[PDB]
C-alpha cells in the first residue's frame, strides 16, 4: 500500500474550540457551591462562619477544572506549530 | 393578642424562617429554641419557646 | 512515505463558534447564583445584606470563565491569519 | 515536505451555526432568574420591590452572554470573506 | 507553497442545522417561566396578577434568543448562494 | 491562486438530522408545563381553571419551536437539490 | 473557477444517526409527566382522576416529537438513494 | 460542470455511534419514573398500587425510544453494505 | 457521471468513541434511583422493604441500555475490519 | 466504479477524546448518591447505618459505567495501530 | 482495489480538545458533594463531623474521573508524534 503523511496546520486551532466549550461547564458548579452557602446560611446564620471553608474549597476545585481546560486551549496555540 | 408587628423570625426543624406581610400561607413545626419579633418602631423582642405550630395567613 | 504540509485557513474561523457555544454555558450558573440570593432573601430578609457579598462575587467569577471562553474566539480571528 | 495552502470559503458559514447553538442555553438562565423572583415574591411580596434590581441584573447578564455568542455569528459573515 | 481557494456550496446548508439545534433549547426555560407562575399563583392567588408582567417579560426574552438562532437558520439560505 | 468550486449534494441530507436533534430538546420543556400544572392543581384545585390558560399558552409555544426546528429539516429536503 | 459537483452517498446514513440521537431526549420529558402525576396524586389522592387528562396529553405530544425525530432517520434511508 | 459520485463505505458505521449516544438518554428518564414512585409511595403508602400502572407505563414507552434508537444503530450495519 | 467508491478503515475506530460518550448518560440516571430509595426510606423506614424491589428493578434496566450503548463500540471493533 | 481503500492512522486517536468526554458524565451520578445519603442521614441519623450499603452500591455502579467509558479511550490507543 | 495509507499528524491535537471538554463536566458533580454537605449541616449541625468522610470521598473520587479525563489530553501530545 502507499503512504502519505500529512501535517494539517489548521488542526492547531480546532481543538482549542472544543476545550473552550468545557471551560464554561464548571461555571455551573461555581454557583452551585455558593448557592448552597447562601441558603444554608439563610437557614442557619450562626453556622455561616464554619461552612465558608467548604464553600471556598468547592469553588476552588471547580474553578481548577475550568482552569485546566482553559490551559489546554491556551497551551494548544502559542507553542504548537 | 393581635398586636401590629412589622416582621417575625421563627426557628424550625427545616431551619430558620422569616415572615413579612402577605407571606405565603404555610404551616410547619417549630423546633424548640428561641424566637425573634420586630415591631414597627425598630425595636425587638425575643421569646424562648417549646415547640408548637405557626400559621401565617395570606391576609 | 511522502510528506504534505497543508495550511487550512478556513479552520481559523470554525473554532470561533466552538468556544462561542461555551459562552452560554455559564449563563445558567448566573441565575443559579442570583436565585440563591433571592430565595435566601425570602428565607430571611434581615440577612439580605450579609449574603450579597457572595452574590456579586458568585456571578463575576462565573462570568470570568465566560470571558476567557469568549476571549479565545475573539482572539482567534483578528490576529490569526 | 511539500506545502499546500487551502482557503475554504465555506467555513465562513459553518461556524455561524456553531455559535448559534449556544444562543439558547442562556435562555434557561433567564427563566431560572424569573422563576426565582416569582417564587420569592410569592413567598414574601414585601421583598418583591427589593429583589427586582437583582433579577433585572441577573437576567441581563445571562442575556448578555447569549448576545455575545450571537454577535460572533453576525460578525462571522458580513465582514469576513 | 501553492494556494487553493475552494468554495463549498454544500456548506450553505450544513450550518442551518446547528442553529436549528439551538432553537429548541430555550423551551427548557420557556415552560420554566410558566412553571413558576403556576406554583406562585398557587401559593398566593392574590399576587397572580402582579407577577404576570414578569412572567410575560421572561418568556419573551427567552423566546428572543431562540428567535435569533432561528433567524440565522433562515438567513443562512435564502440570501447566500 | 487557483479556484476549485465544489457542490456537495449529500450535505443536503446531513442537515436534516442536525435540526432533527433539536426537535425533542423542547419536549422536556413541553412536559415541564403539564408537570407544573399537576403540582399546582394539587396545591390549589380551585385555581386549576385559572392556570390552564397559562398552561396551553406555555405548551403550544413550547411545542412551536420544535415545529420551527422540525420544519427546517422537512423544508431542507423536498425543495433543495 | 472549475465546477466539481460531488454526490456523496455515504451522507445518506450519517444524518440518520443524528436524528436518532434526539429520539432519546423526549423520554426524560415523558417520565417527567408521570413523575408529576405520581407526586401530585401523593399530594392529593382524590385529584388523581382530574389530573390524568392533563397527563396523557403531555405523554403523546411529548412522544409525538420523538416520532417526528424518529421519522426523519427512517425517512432518510428507505426512500433516499 | 463535472459530476463525481462517491460511495463512502466508512459512513456505514459512523452514524451507528451517533444513535448509540442517544440510547443512554432514556436511561435518565427511567429512574425519574421510579424515583417518583418511591417518593410518592413514602409520601402515601396507600397509593402505592394505584400509581403502579403509571410506574410501569413510564418505563415501557421510554425504553421503547431507546429501543428504536438502538434499532437504528443495529439496523444501520447488518444490512447496509 | 463518475463513481469513486472509498473504503475508510479509520471509521472503524471513530464510532467506538461516539457510542462511548453515551455509556455514562445512564449513570446519572442510575444514582437517581438509589437517591430516591434513600430519601424515600428517610420519609418512612417501615416502607423500605416494599420500595426496594422497585429500586433493584430500577438499576438493571438503567444499566442495560449502557451495556447496549457499550455493546456497539465493542461490537464495532473486534469483528469489523 | 473505482475503489480506493484509505487507512487513516489519525482516526486511532479522534475517538479517544469522545470516549474521554463521557468519562465525566457519570461523576454527576457519583455525587448524586452521596448527596442523597447526606440529606437522608440529615433527616434520620439513626438510619445512617441502614442506608450506607445502598450509598456505596450506587457510587460503585455509577463509577463502573464511567470506568467502561474510560476503558475504551485507553484501549483505543495502546493496542490499535 | 487500491490502498492509500495516510498519517494525519494534525489529529494528534484535535483529540486534545475533545477529551478536555469532558474535564469540566464532573465539576457539577463535585460541587454537588459540597452543596449537599452544607444543607445537611444546615439541617443538622451536630452531624457535620460524621458526614464529612463521605464529603471528601466523592469529592476526590469524582475529581479522579476528571483527572483521567484530562490525563488523556495531556498524554495525547507530549508522547505522540
Amino acid at each position: 500500500a502507499i503512504a502519505y503523511e500529512v501535517t494539517v496546520n489548521g488542526a492547531n486551532l480546532i481543538g482549542a474550540g472544543m476545550a473552550a466549550s468545557g471551560v464554561g461547564v464548571p461555571a455551573i458548579g461555581v454557583a452551585m457551591c455558593f448557592s448552597s452557602y447562601m441558603l444554608a446560611a439563610a437557614r442557619q446564620p450562626n453556622m455561616s462562619a464554619k461552612l465558608l471553608p467548604y464553600c471556598i474549597l468547592g469553588f476552588a476545585l471547580s474553578e481548577a477544572l475550568a482552569l485546566f481546560t482553559l490551559l489546554i486551549a491556551l497551551l494548544e496555540l502559542f507553542v504548537f506549530s | 393578642k393581635q398586636e401590629p408587628v412589622a416582621a417575625i423570625t421563627i426557628r424550625t426543624n427545616e431551619g430558620e424562617m422569616g415572615v413579612l406581610a402577605g407571606h405565603e400561607y404555610t404551616v410547619q413545626q417549630l423546633a424548640p429554641g428561641i424566637l425573634e419579633v420586630e415591631y414597627e418602631g425598630g425595636k425587638k423582642d425575643q421569646y424562648v419557646i417549646s415547640g408548637g405550630f405557626a400559621h401565617v395567613n395570606d391576609t
